């Protein structure tokens, strides 16, 4: 009934509300804005002594990288808040509520992703207003939203399941960071070394951790039919597992 | 809220064993037992924080259950008031300002309700936690030592407030608690849990007091004093560890003191007073350790 | 362990204000007050968990201070026994097996001492935590509601054990606690802290003039009972009309009852009425809320 | 007096004792061993169809990378254990103890670093026993110890100070990982872009975070006189700050 739905949404509202009140959020936004403005101002308009013309695509990709990381950390905090304060015990009292808890968090993750995508959009629009160059297609920004939604929801639900499996929070933040910064590190470090190097590299296109992390610094994207399906399928199964698990795990 | 044949073990440690429970048209049920018996476990099963209890937990899920288990659960960087609003909106039906205020002022937490929880004392956190549970405007309230950290006055006002509320709302309250004296303030029955099952069902409808007299003797005189008193008066309870024998109240101590003197027994103490859950408790549990 | 002019505030909230404290050759000092008064704060200052108290804390650092503040502190994935060994080696002088055992069995925690702490109940954790503090074989022991989660028997045995230890070790014990009845078991004084300053001290070894034992006898026995009490006690009052004689409070009636029995006198009723720390507490603090 | 020193050491012993009992330690060791054996077996002896002759230096560097990360996490756990369990409150009761606490942890960090270096040594000795190639100089392994001691102590004390400053543990594990995997990521991503690119890159030689992280994957090292001094100086000041801070921070 709508009463159930209402209670679920009320929890969502509080998590988002918190994001918009903590000064930390505001700080993080200012940091991103500063870094982007810095790149634009310092060299995009000056390195080759151009007549102040820049590549928004370079800015775009950098902004995405930063916001996806900050976003993922916001997602992790959203996920771990109840384990941290121990308040989870007050929610998981019956199946209807336990399931609603997962639903609420899933919704919050989606809304966080939307927020970050909106920030990304705004930062880049300001850059476009500020200098010269051909503006990016609206549809490019839209596809960027899709990337954010998928990236963050995939990692969010994955980490959520782990959080519930272990009931630890320190290692969730650790994994969020670790996974993001390991793919781009390890690829060029050793992928080329084994006789299976090419095999391994090709394999990454079918592994969401690898391809979603790699695309975090791309100016654009185009998922292959398989790659698209695999990522979305992974999201669906994690969601399902979270439900099946929460329904059985003692708190 | 009924429990049928509940059995729960942790590995080889059986905590609950075929334990049954209900509210026989009662409203306030106290739960008494020693530490390690399983009071929290029972409450968790009822709350539904356990799904491995091998038995039937009969709950009309249409109803709300409010509860407080072990240490209080609050969001530390938020105000007390914030937590009340959140839970009312989140676990409850919605935030009822008037209801909330009655609880805040009845508990007397008002002066610090707008301060952050991390700045609260243990006592303050418990007063708030009780209120948080109440904010769901539940029918079943389950409290794990609700006055554990409260001061003498806090305990009385909080407990009194809850009793008022059980009529305002059609509630059933389960209170697991030490401080039998607090249970005695607000109760209409109590159950004594031992070795995974209920041992006594103690019903109390009125403050009948069942006045009793305590006669206290040296441990070397306990056996013969017990024999004398049980044969000539009505023995109600004993506390072997402390040398107490409890008989039906006597106005006049002469007959007992003379008869004991003829047996070369001279009490360390004697007094007429009201009956208590404490005496009931010791009679049942003292032999574990003593 | 002396406190001179201690003042402590959190922003505008003054908790302690020019508060002084000492042990006037006493051993067991209870600390009583309402929740929000600052009992923990005082203890933290003494422990040295606070360095912003604007005053002098006089501690011979040569000595060890053991303590327990708020919820118990233990390593959750380790056994109870592990924690005792660790702290004895780490904060204490070393691990004393015999000492440790006396505490474990006196508290009765033995059956679960080898189990992991995370599997412990709240009560069990407190019994262990008290033992952890004791393992330092400290001189000053500071306990924040040490029996807060203990059952009736646990509390008595733990408190009794500590009192024995204060002689075995030259200790001074500060106990902040609700359950005035527990303080009354083990104490030789108590201090009442209200409004951020000490308000009333009580010397438990002195009591008051009104603390009297009343003996009631048959009229025909009165003169000979009065003779006996006059020769062996101090008669504070004599009501021949009603058969009552008042002496200073007696803890143990055996001497009187045996002596009267040799005179073939058996009192009908013996009673002592002395004010409880609870009554003292309410008199002082009830007006805050009421 | 020695009594003080004894109590400090007893705490150290317990932290190390814990490391040697948890199955997680054993798992981590096996993982490293497996990965090294895997590289040796799969391609070092086969990629170019050599007569089973390998470069121990490639193995050496990889092993170092893995052990330094695992090591740093062990260090972080050692640091945060008392905040996590709340047991820190039982230690910080007086200055002598508060200071001793810092000393104890410093010693534990050093011993952890030694342990990891010993593991590294053993893994590589096994590899040398197993296949052909010119064995690495004993003195190279020794210098590798020095690297471990410095790397881990620098990060350890830095993170320790943060841990004490914030009294949070989730963010300590996060920083440990983040810092390690960010330097090698960011360098080639944008260092070359600004007109100050060369200036920035050169600057990294004087910034311990950058140069210590970068050398984690080197087969060897040689610190410049400045670089050597800067790192060691940084360790000393962190140690000092930890003491000054613990002596004043309410617990
Ligand atoms: N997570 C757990 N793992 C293993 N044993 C447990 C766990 N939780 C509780 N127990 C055991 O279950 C028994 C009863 O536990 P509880 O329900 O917490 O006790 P209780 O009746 O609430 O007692 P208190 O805490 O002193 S009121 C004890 O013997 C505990 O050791
Ligand atoms: N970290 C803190 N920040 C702000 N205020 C605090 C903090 N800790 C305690 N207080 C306040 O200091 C006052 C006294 O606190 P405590 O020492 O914890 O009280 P208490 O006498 O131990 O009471 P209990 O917990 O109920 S026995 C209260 O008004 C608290 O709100
Ligand atoms: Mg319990
Ligand atoms: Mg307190």
């Amino acid at each position: 009934v709508p009463r159930g739905s209402h209670r679920i949404l009320n929890l969502v509202k509080y998590d988002l509300y918190s994001i918009f009140k903590s000064p930390l959020t505001y700080l993080a936004i200012l940091v991103v804005s500063s870094l982007i403005a810095t790149q634009s101002i310092l060299m995009a308009n000056s390195m080759d002594n151009p007549k102040h013309i820049i590549v928004y695509g370079s800015v775009f990709a950098a902004a995405k990288w930063l916001l996806l990381i900050i976003g993922l950390m916001f997602v992790v905090k959203t996920i771990t808040r109840d384990f941290s304060q121990g308040t989870i015990q007050l929610y998981m009292s019956k199946v209807k509520t336990r399931v609603g808890y997962i639903i609420s968090k899933t919704i919050s993750i989606i809304l966080i992703s939307i927020l970050f995508a909106l920030i990304h959009y705004v930062i880049l629009i300001v850059v476009q207003a500020s200098s010269n160059g051909k503006n990016l297609a609206f549809s490019k920004y839209v596809d960027n939203l899709w990337f954010f939604l998928i990236f963050l929801l995939f990692f969010g639900l994955f980490l959520f399941l782990i959080t519930l499996a272990s009931q630890k929070t320190a290692m969730i933040f650790s994994l969020g960071v670790f996974l993001v910064l390991i793919v781009p590190f390890i690829k060029p470090f050793i992928t080329f070394i084994p006789r299976y190097g090419e095999k391994v590299l090709d394999a990454f296109d079918y592994i969401p951790f690898a391809y979603l992390t790699d695309k975090m610094i791309s100016s654009n994207f185009d998922f292959s039919n398989w790659q698209w399906v695999i990522s979305l399928g992974s999201i669906v199964i994690f969601f399902i597992l979270n439900i099946l698990y929460v329904a059985k795990k003692d708190i | 809220m009924k429990l049928e044949h509940i059995t729960k073990k942790y590995g080889s440690n059986v905590v609950l064993n075929d334990i049954d429970f209900d509210f026989g048209d009662s409203r306030i049920v106290g739960l008494i037992g020693k530490n390690g018996v399983g009071k929290t476990t029972v409450m968790k099963v009822m709350n539904g924080n356990i799904i491995k209890f091998d038995g039937k937990v009969d709950i009309d899920n249409a109803d709300n259950i409010g509860f407080l288990i072990e240490h209080p659960k609050l969001y530390d960087n938020k105000s007390g008031l914030y937590n009340l609003k959140l839970f009312a909106q989140v676990l409850g039906k919605g935030f009822d300002k008037a209801y909330t205020d009655k609880i805040i002022d009845a508990f007397g937490m008002r002066p610090y309700i707008k301060k952050k929880v991390k700045k609260y004392s243990m006592g303050m956190k418990q007063k708030l936690a009780i209120a948080v549970s109440l904010m769901n405007k539940p029918k079943f309230l389950i409290l794990d030592e609700p006055t554990n950290g409260m001061d003498p006055d806090g305990s009385i006002d909080v407990l009194t407030t809850i009793k008022s509320l059980v009529n305002e709302l059609d509630m059933r309250i389960l209170i697991s608690s030490h401080k039998l004296e607090d249970i005695e303030l607000i109760c209409d029955r109590a159950v004594f849990l031992r070795d995974g099952h209920f041992v006594q069902d103690v019903n109390m409808e009125e403050g009948v007091a069942s006045d009793t007299t305590i006669v206290t003797v040296d441990h070397k005189d306990f056996d013969r004093t017990e024999k004398y008193l049980a044969e000539h008066f009505q023995l109600q309870n004993v506390d072997k560890a402390d040398g107490h024998l409890m008989i039906n109240a006597q106005k006049n101590y002469q007959v007992i003191l003379k008869a004991l003197s003829e047996l070369d027994i001279y009490p360390k103490y004697i007094e007429t007073r009201k009956s208590s859950l404490r005496d009931t408790y010791f009679n049942i549990n003292q032999r574990g350790d003593k």
